[PDB]
RNA sequence: UUUGAUGUUCUAACGUUGACCCGUAAUCCGGGUUGCGGACAGUGUCUGGUGGGUAGUUUGAUCCGGUGGUUCUGAAUGGAAGGGCCAUCGCUCAACGGAUAAAA
RNA sequence: GCUCGCCGGAAGACCAAGGGUUCCUGUCCAACGUUAAUCGGGGCAGGGUGAGUCGACCCCUAAGGCGAGGCCGAAAGGCGUAGUCGAUGGGAAACAGGUUAAUAUUCCUGUACUUGGUGUUACUGCGAAGGGGGGACGGAGAAGGCUAUGUUGGCCGGGCGACGGUUGUCCCGGUUUAAGCGUGUAGGCUGGUUUUCCAGGCAAAUCCGGAAAAUCAAGGCUGAGGCGUGAUGACGAGGCACUACGGUGCUGAAGCAACAAAUGCCCUGCUUCCAGGAAAAGCCUCUAAGCAUCAGGUAACAUCAAAUCGUACCCCAAACCGACACAGGUGGUCAGGUAGAGAAUACCAAGGCGCUUGAGAGAACUCGGGUGAAGGAACUAGGCAAAAUGGUGCCGUAACUUCGGGAGAAGGCACGCUGAUAUGUAGGUGAGGUCCCUCGCGGAUGGAGCUGAAAUCAGUCGAAGAUACCAGCUGGCUGCAACUGUUUAUUAAAAACACAGCACUGUGCAAACACGAAAGUGGACGUAUACGGUGUGACGCGGCGUAAUGAUGGCCAGGCUGUCUCCACCCGAGACUCAGUGAAAU
RNA sequence: AGGACCGAACCGACUAAUGUCGAAAAAUUAGCGGAUGACUUGUGGCUGGGGGUGAAAGGCCAAUCAAACCGGGAGAUAGCU
């Protein structure tokens, strides 16, 4: 049986990536969360 | 003409298909032809609408010329030609100045044909007159309810109205739903009525035809849950079979008499 | 003379998901013209009815006090309203020590 | 290195997505490989990715997203125009051979091809977000020419050979060559040349469209393949000389005909059908504004540039998703020989592997199978499972029926091989010669040669010739449901859901209905022969019947058999012993 | 021409067996139905939680669905263990 994950860098970068949280308001709040938190990978990237 | 299908199979043994031998067997007319994307019931914010709408044979929308603003240009219909997006088959007309386009072609249309339009026009069926000067306890179709509007009476196969008064600038229009309607003089109508009359004949035969004409499956009430319905009720708890919901208090002083 | 309810007509309010032109290589939008309705429709507050479509729930007590007398008191003074004192009265509120005025 | 076996429409080769050096070499068994391992997709070091012609990049855009102004909404924010993104699509160009331990359509050898800038030469009107053509399209199906590809024959080099014969009608290996260039054929499309005029193509136009005429009847467009150049070039079986003994250098004969032939090309072709089958850009043309001694364009020549990014490796798997080196899943392309209708099936070429525990014995028992005396469902809730038929050709095929179907109903007989018909017939293809020719890829004779079913007779071997794999059990009664189809991913595939049809009701369009505080949307760029909701579910009169249909419920009959009386033997993996690694619930 | 017939790839799992601390957190073998469409699939987007979608089973919404997951109210409350 197929999985649920098919990898794809397209969708992953356009549902995911930083553009994309920028787009919206809410985005912004979960990556300043995200920078006040530590975490080094802010998102997922190349 | 209306022909029956041999029962060779499930799927023909119920067909019933209406051919008309006169139409034009080729391309449309590309200068007029124009996409036609399919929506799925959806809007804009995505969500489904009206139901059981979807899928269906890809079909290309083409522009037909209801307000016929071409006056005094007599112009020679060319042929016929088969319009999904309607129930009754469109003419390519073709003007003395060197234009084509399209229109509704009436029961006594064929190709070869002349047509014109205007005031000055002769009473032949097909010929666009103001109903002012159409006379009274006459037959036409796309009227129109404002000037210039373009006509949205009467337009599927076989659909005509009956001019049945004149009240000056006025005029009282009996429809083929029993409507009698009150509309201004100068807006403009077709002569005769609507081709392709025997649309009814047709039974579609089996799921797929309506499946690839645009229709989806219908699920009765009952057999939907309490949740997904009230299940005479419609889905939203709006009470059918006999409820009228014309409310306007708008356009009523156009309406003259109710359908019985 | 104030006039309102109603009837006919009209435009200056108002609608125009009718037409023409401009910003504009623009089905949007705004502006200028006109026609169509027009004090109708619609909108804002209030209100009568419907409204498992939706949402919160169930399966002589007590609260309210009717009347009386008593200036006991009555929030600046004098009244009045509201409270206290004594009498009586309205519910087999009987699920009768009665959990809500209001629930299968 | 030699044997045995497996895949071979894949268990082979390419890719797309997805991983990121797992790729090659040197070097070691610290940890992993369900055991050892000197080995590896493991540890460390080094090397490896070469693009004007491959793709990305870039021009345009569909679905969809963002959205200057603007509308709406307490704010957040929602919608949307001009515009901007967005390939899953449309635009320009490369092929053959060779090379490393890893790159090649990128490097080397040869032939080229495409887009723009610069300068010269001779001409000329140029000039658009504007107009016109094209780009630009569905399903199904038949034929003709082709090609990739494969068979035979001729030719070339070799062989005559360890168990009988094999200088012969014998055997082995080769018999390949691209893109570009010119001819342009088979085939398909279309009638052309000239003049005059027109409120049409939101301005104009010599461009498109329309109307008139005089002229010929041919022209024009598209178009695979073949033919010569490409190429007296590369490649080429095999032999020769050295080998760090893995391998490297020299050489190199023939390189032809016929047949069959595809899902690939002519073919976005042609014929029919309703379900009527994208958009834009590049591209050819017309002019508007402005300039026409310019500028710009055309045709030829020389030159410059074509940047940047990925270029290893796996990609039906050990490397991707499944926590695993997991009996699972992952889109497209090429995909040959024999028998075979077939990409099925059995054995093979090319190419890739024996799947990361084995060695002994052959207990009960478990798992998957083969055989079997008699009965042939007596076992079982139940023919559950097992057993049996299964293909081609000829004859024949009942009741019912909606006249289509039932039906392959059921049931009867021949299938192998050899000679003749016929030194392989019919059929298909088709050489050379000859005659014509509006002269080349042009039309007739002709059958050379190749391929080539089906059928009759006679003979012949076997217990059995659809002898292997592949490959319907059959009929009757009967309730349900029109049928096909879909559903409870992961215990219910059905009588359930859905269905074409039927009937009621609502909606007159700024329509109803629904998402939205409202804007605005689907309905519908449709409109009463249109759409929404409701109940039933073909057809004849929710009730009665209903042909066909059904992995549907039940019963019966013919065959069949290990289901059973009753199990017995045998074939493979466990179970048992030895060596190495090594959990669990509780 | 057939929402035609037998039948490969492909789709699903209707029957039987093994697998239940299995190779697989529904798998494998032979039968089985469709296999020109009411078919399937690659890619690219939209429909978001009283909401979406649903040929409709109270089915699916990333192994969780008669109301997902993540952080907070919140150390909710528990006449209960």
């Amino acid at each position: 049986m197929k999985r649920t994950f098919q990898p794809s860098v397209l969708k992953r970068n356009r549902s995911h990536g930083f553009r994309a949280r920028m787009a919206t308001k809410n985005g912004r709040q979960v990556l300043a969360r995200r920078r006040a938190k530590g975490r080094a990978r802010l998102t997922v990237s190349k | 003409a209306v022909v029956k299908c041999k029962p060779t199979s499930p799927g023909r043994r119920h067909v019933v298909k209406v051919v008309n031998p006169e139409l034009h067997k080729g391309k449309p007319f590309a200068p007029l032809l124009e996409k036609n994307s399919k929506s799925g019931g959806r809007n804009n914010n995505g969500r489904i609408t009206t139901r059981h709408i979807g899928g269906g044979h890809k079909q290309a929308y083409r522009i037909v010329d209801f307000k016929r603003n071409k006056d005094g240009i007599p112009a020679v219909v060319e042929r016929l030609e088969y319009d999904p997006n309607r129930s009754a088959n469109i003419a390519l007309v073709l003007y003395k100045d060197g234009e084509r386009r399209y229109i509704l072609a009436p029961k006594g249309l064929k190709a070869g044909d002349q047509i014109q339009s205007g005031v000055d026009a002769a009473i032949k069926p097909g010929n666009t007159l103001p109903m002012r000067n159409i006379p009274v306890g006459s037959t036409v179709h796309n009227v129109e309810m404002k000037p210039g509007k373009g006509g949205q009476l009467a337009r599927s196969a076989g659909t005509y109205v009956q001019i049945v008064a004149r009240d000056g600038a006025y005029v009282t229009l009996r429809l083929r739903s029993g409507e009698m309607r009150k509309v201004e003089a100068d807006c403009r109508a077709t002569l005769g009525e609507v081709g392709n009359a025997e649309h009814m004949l047709r039974v579609l035969g089996k799921a797929g035809a309506a499946r690839w004409r645009g229709v989806r499956p219908t699920v009765r009430g009952t057999a939907m849950n309490p949740v997904d319905h009230p299940h005479p009720v419609t889905p939203w708890g709006v009470q059918t079979k006999g409820k009228k919901t014309r409310s306007n208090k708008r356009t009523d002083k156009f309406i003259v008499r109710r359908r019985s």
